[PDB]
């Protein structure tokens, strides 16, 4: 499921560090 | 091919680039005309004295599409300095945004701004994502509207969304009211801006209203001074917490509506019994009107009184609550797994504006 892969990414991708400081 | 993230609110626009940790531009959602021929955003505000202002987004909903187009054009070209045809654009919308409104946003982005791809996300959901969650109930209180949005695994549950037509603008107006009882007269548009600063700096949510009023009546320990722009210094007391108390008791401004603690409980109680514990344990605050010191503790107390005794109640109040919607959009739009979910220009051309319902939910 495509939605669950996105949800799993939102919970455990680590995106929030990965955001560039600006 | 860098995506843009535009969070359009009743009071403030937050715009920037997906992958950034902060919006590049934050400016009032206003179009001013002389009292050139129109000014948008930060022009129109610093130049306010010679302008009449219109707000294209009211109570969380776009009500003036011509001026909303100006806000978007000003966001693309003046603030972010990009050509929208070169960038996928993530837009935000209020919960329970009418179908015709979402289609009109979609048609404008594709036919007027010619974006290559776009997406419309519910603001409360992006705030939940910014907190590292995909399940929870969000209290989103902004300038024009307040919502309780239960969300299960990325899906907002529209049947259980609650709406309270009371937010920061009304609290500013109410504080203008009650400051007059102390003998201070704040009337003008410039004086409204001062009272909004008073609210944002000095107001808080009392843990128990009657105890706090008795404390305020018998001492000056809750009084705080505030320097006006002309140097004069005023002192405010129980108005500090009487102003945000309206969120919990809307009848203070004559609204026949339940306060945000009861609407939270009722929204949970409209969800499937199966998911309620997860909602109670994941109460996420978002929006500028949830910034008051003490609001989390009061919500914890009030919901504990309503919920079963064994339930675990946690209120999450992140420090970047004013910007959680935008941050959540920046995260979402920059995810590798998200890219198949953009509405492309070809999909729009083959389905019409009703593609937004199919793809955004
Ligand atoms: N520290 C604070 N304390 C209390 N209120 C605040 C604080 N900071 C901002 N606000 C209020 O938050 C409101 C703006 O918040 P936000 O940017 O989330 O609203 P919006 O997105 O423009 O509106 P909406 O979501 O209702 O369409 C303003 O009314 C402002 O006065
Ligand atoms: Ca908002
Ligand atoms: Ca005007």
């Amino acid at each position: 499921s495509l939605h669950s892969a996105l949800m799993e990414a939102i919970r455990s991708s680590g995106g929030r560090e990965k955001l560039r400081k600006v | 091919t860098t995506a843009l993230v535009c969070d359009n609110g009743s009071g403030l626009v937050k715009a920037g680039f997906a992958g950034d940790d902060a919006p590049r531009a934050v400016f009032p959602s206003i179009v001013g005309r002389p009292r050139k021929d129109s000014y948008v955003g930060d022009e129109a505000q610093s130049k306010r004295g010679i302008l009449t202002l219109k707000y294209p987004i009211e109570h969380g909903i776009i009500t003036n599409w011509d001026d909303m187009e100006k806000i978007w054009h000003h966001t693309f070209y003046n603030e972010l300095r990009v050509a929208p045809e070169e960038h996928p654009t993530l837009l935000t919308e209020a919960p329970l945004n009418p179908k015709a409104n979402r289609e009109k946003m979609t048609q404008i982005m594709f036919e007027t701004f010619n974006v290559p791809a776009m997406y419309v996300a519910i603001q409360a959901v992006l705030s939940l994502y910014a907190s590292g969650r995909t399940t929870g109930i969000v209290l989103d209180s902004g300038d024009g509207v307040t919502h309780n949005v239960p969300i299960y695994e990325g899906y907002a549950l529209p049947h259980a969304i609650m709406r309270l037509d009371l937010a920061g603008r009304d609290l500013t107006d109410y504080l203008m009211k009650i400051l007059t009882e102390r003998g201070y007269s704040f009337v003008t548009t410039a004086e409204r801006e001062i009272v909004r600063d008073i609210k944002e700096k000095l107001c808080y949510v009392a843990l128990d209203f009657e105890n706090e009023m008795a404390t305020a009546a018998s001492s000056s320990s809750l009084e705080k001074s505030y320097e006006l722009p002309d140097g004069q210094v005023i002192t405010i007391g129980n108005e500090r917490f009487r102003c945000p108390e309206t969120l919990f008791q809307p009848s203070f401004i004559g609204m026949e509506s339940a306060g945000i603690h009861e609407t939270t409980y009722n929204s949970i109680m409209k969800c499937d019994i199966d998911i309620r514990k997860d909602l109670y344990a994941n109460n996420v605050m978002s929006g500028g009107t949830t910034m008051y010191p003490g609001i989390a503790d009061r919500m914890q107390k009030e919901i504990t009184a309503l919920a079963p005794s064994t339930m675990k109640i946690k209120i999450i109040a992140p420090p970047e609550r004013k910007y959680s919607v935008w941050i959540g959009g920046s995260i979402l739009a920059s995810l590798s797994t998200f890219q198949q979910m953009w509405i492309t220009k070809q999909e729009y051309d083959e389905a019409g504006p009703s593609i937004v319902h199919r793809k955004c939910f």
